[PDB]
């Protein structure tokens, strides 16, 4: 995976650009995906300009005469297998191409080689061929691609006409040409000779390489496109074609004309997220905008509200920030106009970004730093990108724009500052707003009659709504989710319960939004949408709100400011219209509102207020959804707004359904009034009402920020209209029909049902004199409630058969499970053989299956020692593997006690925190893991109370005694799949005998990315549940997300096996398994080995208490106290009966079935049939999606391979060939070799070597040195331990000392180099991720989240980028230069300073948790003086040396930044 | 505050009398909390998910609800919740056998760190609605023009009573004693539950507009097909009164009394009445050797009610 | 591709549906792959079945000619959206075709169910 570019800055051809594009693209062979085969590639590409030469001297050999203006080509994929297909698609071409009146010179079949492509890359290949198209009308040449343009569109147009297939068009210019397929990096030069000819000059290259998920290679998706390069993945793809369909109606230039017509469906079907961003970014540069206007546009800024840059920059951001919605995600882009060629990023900056200038005019960016060699001797600047920054070259006149010289060049076309003045806000109307007319609160009998008619619980009220007006944060609950799904229950469960949200897997990943906030915004904008295609003062004249949240006051002004424009609708049904009533309601209210729309009304307000004894409310989201698809689908929601006032919001999950279905503004004053009658009450204390008003506003705020960020999109106005959800258990023709773009694999309830449970509830409110609310158990057990899959009798009748140990108790509680109505998927699920009974004697032993259960991880922090070391010793005890989680584990237990127990556990996991990650960590186990999201909480980081944390987990993590740990919720080494490639390649060079884990959850789409993690050597794949416990997480994050893992493990199995890769990799599931009968149920569905987990803490003592974030759990599970703990009453016995009793069950069911062993029933799907309920319940629940049965082939149904993927050697091995003397005797050794990028974890396996023989510090400081001159590879030196000096001379590219562990890394510039050190960035991204103890000089500046989550580290860098010593907790850091923005967030732990000259510092620090002073303590000075010392020996830097020389008057320049926490905690205090 | 104080509080029931006090009088042993403990002691609850101290309440009151609304002031909620789904909430606190219903199972008790004090609290929140007239009667909305009768005058009879005139129909209750209620009015002793709420509770139904039917035999003063006629349903509530015997060898002597015409006469005397089987008669226990025979709770008030009665010496026999 | 069968299958049930039909549902038709050759299977597309009933109680040629109708209508909305390897053997309530591209005495062992009684 890769993209680059190249340019020669005066913009002179020469044969050395595409030279070095070729030769750089030589030499990315290590983050693709390799093969057994060799010759299957997944896609590569070259775009290049048109050598003129060339093809005129073919037209002169020809015998044509050649013209004097340029000439134009284009490449086309034509169909291969009928040949006929070809020469209807010939006739197309050319009878479009000669309709405008060119002139063709003929066509050209492209030379190539089709003995290195693979099998399956060779069978879908289309004939490839050339058409030249020759200028004689004497037109211009903006005008001749503006024809070309045309003429391009028509014909893909008219091919799609008659359905046609295997058609494309690479590229129709006279200015650039695109080379590319799906063939092998370096076979590029291979397949298509021409390259090699002497003729090929160009002044520009750009190149890229992808890395797929699947395997069924199509030629038309490989890149470059006309006009991009993409490398990553863009989150709101699915949101902005929406709005991309309502700009289409109104969009016209006088450019293009009559044709106009011809360009209406811009986005064309069948393509990929970086195939439709460039159709509008090329649809938008043709209209008359230049390459930096566009990417400014369509990929902003970050619109931060400091005074760092100029104000003209802020109009400039504000103005494209109004004109167009962003297209969010990872994004490293590398784009050509015609004249300009441009490299940026996005907002976040996630993906690297890295160039480099020469002397000869030449300019070289790329995703590493040693792609080309070029000599040490001839550079001028090395530097790298930041986020939302942006490199271009102007190849008319022939010059360079950095990002902020570009900036102040683009500031000066148009005067944004007089245009910006034209909007107005909100805040301003309602302090103008008298405060006069406030209306009369509904009485307490009218509110309670309308809280019944939507099922309010007194319960809703008292547990997630008191905490919202009292603090002003969400809730937290503490255990896993074991309610029925919303169409298996029998209560009225509201229309938002069917919507599950969503998240993002390894493909992409979260943003952190307690931290990272200064790039998310929640603005919205009433009259904005217009004409996209002209530049006027209209644009800019709007309403703009701060948030899509409004008060009941705040809509009554917005209401008397929109005055006679608006139009409201009513939205009742009556309750006596029949049984199509609701049907004939959303047709009127969707015919009422085009009605209105067309007659001048530019505001829609969708108002439920007449809902009384006689008309029952449609429920707001299905309107909503029918009225925003309607007006989609007329041509006419670029008109009008959206406006919602709703009766049922209570929770931040409404609000987060109303605005993804299209909503624009949402009002809840149901809530208020509730807010407003229980405060009269005095119960809130002494706050007024304005107080608690403003604390739930922001509660709401906040709570659509978490769930906004779970998926990677930061703005709001990109996520509104999008459909980011799933619905489960509605029809597929509703769902289709009404809903813009969401998948329901399983169907469910119609109108009809809808419609019986609205008018049922709505009788029970509105004809029985109610008197209070129910009680109601949702959250927990009441018997007036729902029912719950962890009841009182089942939890006693399990505790009494584990600690009795007698089998017919155990059965009886089975029983006791198994005879409910159904609550789950597989409840509807039977089991039915054709076979006949085999004896139970004859199955396989009771060993040979509890062999296949384990226990998921359960963090130290969440468990007390005594349940952690119970549950393995139990484990261990009976042959199985038991899990670590995260937070580390004690040492000391590493080995066998005296009486033969096992305290240790035999799978450790590598969360997103690096806790406890050290290199013995991981020398200690049989297999790792890597968690990506967990069951209960997805897109998450977990959480721990402050006074959770005593001092044995504070040395425990390296942490701070008494403070709140939340892990990130991405990995900040998993941003994309070649990145868990990465890391699977460092654990597996770690460790030389563990297998790799991989942690999912269950969703749409995880088919396609197990299919992924598969080809990255990965072995073992686990889908966890959305029933799965929890020790604490938000309650909105543990009722509505995730799916039943019914649906993620047959999807997985089903992928897996299409694409002949099931056979390498076994899969694990976890989550709501109780008895056997589930057991047999998920290994019929594909299915190996088995995760337990909540009921293993049952049989120890758990009663589901659900107190277990509070810290005062009863029987002393989850504690972390003292006299708690002494209440312990566990014994590994029990867990042991409980296996066995699982165990033995699942061979009675196997012999009443008729087989003998576990694997002749995996992935049998043929045993499980459907029943339904009865024919009461009419629900239309068609599980045939899950019992589709793939044919395998010639290779089983399971893995059939022992021991692990093996991985290519890297440099360790010779290494290791080398210092024998030093493993054999123990002497000090010194080597020295050549690095090179394509090189990865220098440094790894001779980690391992030393922390088995020797321990993590059983070697001086500096025992063996290695010495490497060249641009290091990715992972340079990861988990190494004392003793390992690696000694780099030039440049590291990513992940430098990441895991560090004592070791010693030092890099710096080579000696015959012209570069200022405090100048030029010397190693990458995310250094330092997690380290625990070492030394890192580096004699550069270092690159973007410099040293996140350090903890014992002490690192001295010449620079920083942004969000620099991200959440550090401890050691300390020395930075002789300028930082980033968000500067030390959330920094917890550590001390560090700055070396600041223009005194800024206090312009980019973030100030919520850490305190800046200046130095004046003695004791503090020395430290400084002793780190520059050595930092001035190790690198012989001459810049920190010129420091060290005037230390009287620059010691009061310096900075020292000291956290919070640590103020009254430190030996020698800071201050005086 | 936030109710998790079952860490750092310790149960404690409200104050007993001494035992060289209890045996004179026949007044209750136990008193009413007072505010500043009852407000501590309801704080202990530990508000669990899945309460095992609903799921073995016959009644299944919502207790931790108003344990909740206890210990944050707001009695009239409370109140109204535990009223909403037991009719005699009172009497429930004061004889319901907690220990192995109630204060029994609850996940602190399981624990060892000693149970919520449920009955007294339920006692304590239902007694003082009484001092501030929260209590008010069901009268029907509408009336129906229906009638139904009962037989018995029983916590059965009564709480099935109530539930009907609540419904709106018209109800007539055929009890066989003087005093309706029961055995809880001539069976449960004067120490155990004292006679004024129950009594309270009576004319609280009174008030609701049930009819009464006192001194009135099913057997002699009417028949089951002619009641049957009379009104539209009949609900037989009737009870236990058959009681067991002994044959053995001297089992025809004198003195040889039933439980239940003795706790009867006991009732009656601490009511007043006079009755002649106290005064010459084997129905006192002056100075006597008492001895019961069987088990359970009826054996227990017989024997406390001995004791009272001075009884220098008094046994029991268990099998 | 597991996501062009849903859009398939959205676009089948919200057509017959429109009518006013009572769909059963879905059977996925076993099958035998082992006896195929190679260029035979590597372009084998899923064959599924869909039961659909008559409750409105109308006559047989009227049955016919809406389904008739109901396949014309769903062959062309799913050519709108361009997907490519979709097929409507037949749609009746009289009569079944099975069909393949399979040797002519090996049919009744890719398609066992003709082996019922
Ligand atoms: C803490 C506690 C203590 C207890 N103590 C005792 C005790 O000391 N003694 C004891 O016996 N039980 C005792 N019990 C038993 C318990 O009270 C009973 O289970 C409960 O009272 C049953 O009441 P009931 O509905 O049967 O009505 P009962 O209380 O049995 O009253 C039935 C009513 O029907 C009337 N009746 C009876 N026959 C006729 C008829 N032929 N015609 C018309 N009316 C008729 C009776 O006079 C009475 O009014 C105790 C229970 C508890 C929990
Ligand atoms: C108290 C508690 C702590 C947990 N900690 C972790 C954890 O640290 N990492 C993790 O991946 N899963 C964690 N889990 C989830 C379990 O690993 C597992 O996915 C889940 O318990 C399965 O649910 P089940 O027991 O109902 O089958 C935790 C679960 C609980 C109840
Ligand atoms: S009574 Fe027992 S089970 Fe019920 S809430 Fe209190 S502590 Fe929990
Ligand atoms: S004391 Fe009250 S709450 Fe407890 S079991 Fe008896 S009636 Fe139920
Ligand atoms: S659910 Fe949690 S609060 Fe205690 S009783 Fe079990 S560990």
């Amino acid at each position: 995976c890769g993209v680059g570019f190249i340019a020669a800055i005066d913009g002179k051809p020469r044969r050395s650009v595409v030279e070095k594009g070729i030769e750089a693209l030589k030499a990315v062979w290590h983050r693709g995906a390799v093969d057994a085969d060799g010759k299957t590639g997944d896609g590569a590409g070259i775009h290049v300009a048109v050598p003129q030469k060339f093809f005129k001297d073919h037209v002169k050999v020809i015998g044509h005469r050649a013209p004097d203006n340029k000439l134009a080509v284009g490449q086309v994929f034509l169909p291969r297998i009928s040949l006929d297909a070809q020469e209807a698609c010939r006739c197309i071409v050319e009878t479009e191409i000669l309709a405008f009146g060119y002139y063709i010179y003929g066509w050209r079949q492209v030379p190539i080689n089709v003995d290195i492509i693979g099998e399956k890359a060779n069978a879908t290949r289309p004939e490839i061929e050339q058409i030249i198209v020759g200028n004689n009308k004497g037109v211009s040449d903006e005008q001749f691609e503006l024809d070309l343009y045309i003429i391009r569109r028509r014909i893909e147009k008219a091919v799609k006409g008659e359905q046609i297939n295997d058609f494309y068009i690479c590229s129709l210019s006279a200015r650039s040409i695109i080379y590319k397929g799906m063939f092998l990096a370096e076979q590029l030069t291979t397949f298509y000779p021409d390259l090699l000819d002497e003729r090929f000059e160009s002044d520009f290259a750009i190149y890229h390489q992808r890395y797929s998920t699947n395997t069924f290679p199509t030629w038309p998706l490989a890149q470059p496109f006309r006009m991009l390069a993409h490398n990553g993945e863009i989150n709101t793809v699915k949101g902005n074609v929406n709005w991309m369909k309502a700009h289409e109606t109104r969009m016209e230039h006088p450019a293009f004309g009559t044709h106009m017509q011809d360009l209406k469906p811009v986005i064309g079907v069948g393509l990929s997220d970086s195939g439709s961003l460039d159709t509008v970014f090329e649809v938008m540069v043709r209209a008359g905008r230049t390459a930096p206007m566009v990417k400014m546009m369509l990929v902003p800024q970050a619109l931060t509200s400091s005074q760092t840059t100029p104000d003209n920059h802020k109009a400039l951001i504000q103005y494209c920030n109004s004109v167009m919605e962003p297209w969010d995600g990872p994004a490293a882009l590398a784009m050509t106009d015609g004249r300009w060629v441009v490299g940026g990023m996005d907002r976040n900056g996630l993906r690297p970004m890295r160039y480099t200038i020469t002397t000869d005019g030449l300019i070289i960016g790329g995703s590493e730093t040693g792609m080309v060699k070029i000599d040490e001797t001839q550079v001028i600047e090395k530097g790298r990108l930041g986020p939302g920054e942006m490199i271009a070259v102007d190849l008319q006149s022939g010059k360079l724009y950095r990002d902020r010289e570009l900036k102040d060049h683009l500031a000066t076309l148009k005067p944004w500052d007089k245009w910006v003045q034209n909007t107005t806000h909100l805040d301003e109307l309602v302090k103008t707003a008298s405060l006069k007319g406030e209306p009369s609160d509904m009485d307490k009998a009218e509110l309670r009659r309308r809280q019944q008619a939507f099922g309010l619980t007194m319960e809703d009220m008292e547990l997630i709504l008191h905490p919202m007006v009292e603090d002003g944060k969400e809730a937290i609950g503490s255990m896993g989710d074991d309610s029925p799904i919303a169409v298996l229950s029998d209560k009225y469960r509201g229309l938002h319960h069917f919507f599950r949200q969503n998240f993002s897997q390894v493909t992409n990943p979260p943003i952190d939004s307690l931290r990272e906030r200064r790039v998310m915004s929640l603005k919205t904008r009433l009259g904005n949408l217009g004409n996209i295609l002209d530049e006027d003062e209209t644009q800019t004249r709007l309403l703009q709100l701060e948030s899509p949240v409004l008060t009941t006051a705040e809509f009554r002004a917005m209401r008397d400011y929109m005055g006679d424009t608006a139009a409201e609708i009513d939205a009742t049904f009556p309750v006596d219209g029949g049984p199509e009533a609701l049907r004939d309601a959303l047709r009127r209210i969707r015919q009422e509102t085009e009605d209105a729309v067309r007659g001048g009304a530019t505001h829609v307000i969708l108002t439920d207020e007449a809902m009384g004894p006689a008309r029952a409310a449609i429920p707001a989201i299905l309107a909503t959804g029918a009225v925003h698809t309607h007006l989609i689908r007329s041509n006419l929601r670029t008109f009008t707004s959206l406006n919602v006032r709703t009766a049922e919001g209570l929770d931040t999950h409404y609000f987060a359904v109303l605005i993804g279905v299209g909503a624009t503004t949402v009002n809840a004053y149901l809530a208020q009034e509730a807010i407003a009658e229980r405060h009269r009450r005095g119960l809130f204390g002494s706050m007024p009402l304005e107080k608690g008003m403003a604390n739930y506003k922001k509660a709401i705020d906040d709570g659509l920020l978490k769930i906004m960020s779970k998926m990677g999109i930061s703005v709001i106005s990109s996520y509104r209209g999008g459909g980011n959800f799933e619905a489960i258990g509605l029809s597929r023709a509703l769902v289709a029909e009404h809903f813009p773009a969401m998948v329901s694999r399983i169907s469910g309830i119609g109108l009809n049902g809808i419609q019986k449970k609205v008018l049922e509830q709505h009788a029970t409110a509105y004809n029985e004199e109610v008197v209070a609310l129910p009680v109601g158990g949702f959250y927990r057990f009441r018997k007036s409630g729902d029912r719950h899959g962890w009841e009182g009798g089942v939890i006693h009748t399990l505790q009494q058969a584990v600690t009795n140990d007698s089998y017919t108790t155990f059965k009886k509680y089975s029983e006791q499970v198994n005879k409910r109505p159904p609550m789950q998927l597989r409840d509807l699920l039977e089991l039915r053989s054709t076979k006949a009974p085999v004896p139970v004697d004859e199955v396989e032993s009771i060993t040979a299956i509890r062999k296949r259960f384990i226990t998921p991880g359960m963090s130290m922090g969440a468990l007390s020692p005594e349940a952690h070391g119970t549950l393995n010793v139990a484990m261990n005890r009976i042959g199985a593997k038991s899990d670590s989680g995260e937070g580390g584990e004690d040492p000391a237990r590493f080995r066998p006690d005296k009486n033969g127990d096992n305290w240790n556990s035999a799978i450790k996991q590598v969360a997103s925190g690096r806790f406890g990650v050290t290199a013995e960590y991981l020398n200690q186990c049989r297999e790792l893991e890597i968690k990506v999201a967990q069951g209960a909480k997805p897109g998450e980081g977990g959480q721990l109370p402050g006074f959770k944390v005593t001092e044995m987990i504070a040395r425990l993590r390296h942490s701070t005694p008494g403070v709140m740990l939340i892990s990130p919720p991405p990995h900040h080494d998993i941003y994309s799949i070649e990145d868990l490639a990465q890391l699977i390649y460092d654990l597996k060079q770690i460790n030389p005998d563990a297998k790799v884990t991989v942690k999912l959850v269950s969703r749409s789409g995880i088919g396609t990315i197990a299919a992924g993690v598969a080809k990255a050597n990965a072995d073992i794949i686990l889908i966890s549940g959305n029933s799965g416990g929890t020790g604490a997480s938000p309650q909105t994050s543990i009722k509505f997300a995730g799916l039943p893992w019914e649906m993620g493990l047959s999807e997985v199995h089903q992928v897996l096996t299409l694409n002949r890769l099931r056979h390498r990799v076994r899969l694990r599931t976890d989550g709501g398994l109780k008895t056997g009968r589930d057991i047999v149920i998920a290994a019929m569905l594909g299915a190996e080995e088995f995760g337990i987990g909540t009921a293993s803490l049952i049989a120890m003592g758990c009663i589901m208490v659900r107190q277990c974030h509070s810290n005062t759990c009863p029987v002393g599970v989850c504690v972390q106290d003292d006299k708690l703990r002494q209440k312990f009453v566990g014994t590994p016995e029990k867990v042991v009966n409980l296996f066995t009793f699982l165990a033995e069950e699942v061979r009675e069911i196997l012999a009443g079935l008729g087989f003998r062993s576990l694997n002749e029933v995996i992935g049998r799907t043929d045993l499980l049939h459907q029943v339904s309920r009865g024919a009461e319940h009419l629900d239309d629940l068609d599980l045939n999606p899950r019992l589709a049965q793939v044919d395998p082939g010639e290779n089983a149904r399971y893995c059939t391979l022992q021991g692990r993927n093996e991985v290519p050697d890297t440099l360790d091995a010779r290494i290791v060939a080398d210092a024998r003397p030093l493993f054999e005797e123990g002497e000090k050794m010194q080597l020295a070799y050549n690095a090179r990028n394509t090189q990865r974890a220098i440094g790894t396996r001779l980690s391992s070597m030393v922390t088995r023989k020797f321990g993590m510090f059983g070697l001086q400081p500096g025992h063996i040195t290695i010495r490497l001159r060249g641009t290091a590879g990715q992972s340079l030196g990861a988990f190494a331990v004392q003793g390992i000096k690696l000694e780099v001379m030039g440049d590291a590219n990513d992940y430098v000392g990441k895991g560090l562990s004592g070791g010693t890394i030092v890099v710096r510039p080579t000696t015959s180099s012209p570069l200022e050190t405090n100048k030029n960035t010397i190693i990458g991204n995310t250094v330092l991720y997690g380290a625990t103890a070492g030394k890192l000089f580096a004699a550069g500046q270092a690159g973007e989240r410099f040293a996140v989550r350090n903890s014992g580290a002490t690192v001295v860098v010449e620079g920083c980028g942004s969000n620099g010593c991200e959440y550090m907790t401890g050691g300390t850091a020395v930075i002789l230069g300028r930082v980033g923005d968000n500067f030390a967030a959330g920094m917890t732990g550590g001390m560090a300073y700055v070396y600041d000259l223009d005194d800024s510092l206090p312009l980019y620090i973030n100030d919520e948790s850490v305190i800046f002073q200046r130095i004046e303590v003695g004791h503090y000075e020395s430290q400084l003086k002793h780190l520059i010392e050595e930092h001035v020996t190790e690198t012989q830097s001459r810049f920190a040396a010129e420091i060290l020389n005037d230390w009287a008057r620059e010691v009061t320049k310096f900075w020292q930044v000291v956290p919070k926490e640590m103020l009254n905690r430190l030996e020698v205090p800071v201050h005086l | 505050q936030r109710m998790l104080g079952f860490v750092h509080t310790a149960q404690r029931m409200p104050d007993k009398r001494p035992a060289a006090e209890r045996r004179q009088d026949f007044a209750e042993i136990y008193a009413r909390f007072s505010d500043e403990r009852a407000n501590e002691q309801a704080n202990r609850c530990s508000q669990c998910g899945v309460p095992f101290c609903q799921v073995h309440c016959p009644v299944s009151n919502n207790i931790p609800d108003w344990l909740k609304l206890t210990s944050e002031g707001r009695l009239e909620e409370a109140y109204e919740v535990s009223q909403a789904t037991n009719n005699f909430p009172e009497i429930c606190g004061r004889i319901c056998p907690q220990d192995r219903l109630c204060e029994g199972n609850c996940v602190i008790e399981q624990s060892t760190h000693g149970a919520v004090t449920i009955g007294s609290v339920e006692k304590y929140i239902n007694d003082t609605a009484w001092d501030q007239g929260w209590v008010k009667p069901r009268t029907p909305s509408r009336e129906l023009g229906l009638s139904v009768g009962v037989i018995g005058a029983g916590p059965a009879g009564l709480a099935a009573a109530e539930e009907l005139r609540a419904k709106g129909y018209e109800v007539h209750v055929y009890d066989r004693y003087d005093r309706m209620g029961g055995l809880l009015v001539y069976g449960i002793p004067g120490f155990k539950l004292e006679k004024s709420v129950v009594e309270r509770r009576v004319k609280l139904l009174a008030d609701a507009g049930v009819i009464y039917h006192p001194n009135f035999e099913v057997g002699r003063d009417a028949s089951l097909p002619e009641l049957r006629r009379k009104h539209v349903a009949v609900l037989v509530a009737t009870g236990v009164y058959k009681a067991r015997d002994i044959k053995a060898p001297g089992s025809g002597l004198g003195n040889i009394v039933a439980a239940l015409d003795y706790l009867t006469t006991s009732n009656k005397v601490s009511l007043g009445d006079t009755v002649e089987a106290y005064e010459n008669g084997s129905l006192n226990a002056a100075g006597k050797h008492v001895v019961v025979l069987g088990g359970g709770d009826t054996a227990m008030d017989c024997v406390r009610t001995a004791i009272r009665q001075g009884a220098t010496s008094v046994k029991c026999l268990y099998r």
